[PDB]
């Protein structure tokens, strides 16, 4: 799946939740740690 | 120890038979539907080898998707659609190493084109708890389906 596609409350929801400011921040700073060693 | 090259697109001169990860269905699709969704222009497909071979050993997937209503309008992501590693390296975690690269590569992609996330289907929660441990979130999309917000670079 590619292209989702939802009705309007669905579609307010997702909207609002990623206009907000960014979550799990405790990953995401993890995940930038992750510094790899690639040969 | 097991050492491994840098993530690059999937060639024809790669060898991918020797990759075990534990789903077939994501070793079938590296053998079959990678190369194809790639000369179709779909989906890219990133591999890892070992260190003066080309056998692969880990590989990731990256396409583009949008989010729309049914009658900004369409919100522009990137769908993580497969994220795999061979069972010849477990502890040596190179799932992270992946993410890692693929998140930072999105994140460039986003300094051309405007991208507001990457989205991803979680398969079992060990995927999700894979995803959660590293800053993805449950959306409302898909009960499944989480979302890493992505910031412009600088």
């Amino acid at each position: 799946q590619r292209l989702f596609v939802l009705d309007n409350e669905r579609y307010d929801s997702f909207i609002t939740q990623l206009e907000a400011p960014v979550q799990n921040a405790e990953g995401r700073e993890r995940l930038m740690a992750v510094k790899p060693e690639w040969k | 120890e097991i050492n491994v090259t840098a993530p690059a697109l999937l060639t024809d001169e790669h060898i991918l038979q020797p990759f075990d990860c534990g789903n077939e269905v994501l070793s079938n699709w590296l053998r079959g539907r990678a190369m194809k969704n790639q000369m179709l222009n779909a989906s890219r497909t990133f591999v890892i080898c070992l260190e003066d071979t080309l056998r692969i050993v880990g590989y990731y997937s990256l396409a583009t998707g949008s989010v729309t209503h049914a009658e900004p309008n369409p919100v522009p992501v990137v769908l993580l659609g497969r994220l795999a590693v061979d069972v010849c390296t477990r502890g040596h975690g190179f799932g992270k190493w992946l993410l890692s690269d693929a998140i930072h590569r999105v994140v460039n992609l986003a300094d051309q084109v405007g991208i507001k996330a990457v989205m991803v289907h979680a398969i079992d929660d060990d995927a999700r708890a894979f995803y959660e441990r590293f800053g993805f979130v449950q959306s409302v999309v898909a009960p499944n389906t989480l979302f890493y917000k992505v910031l412009e670079h600088h």
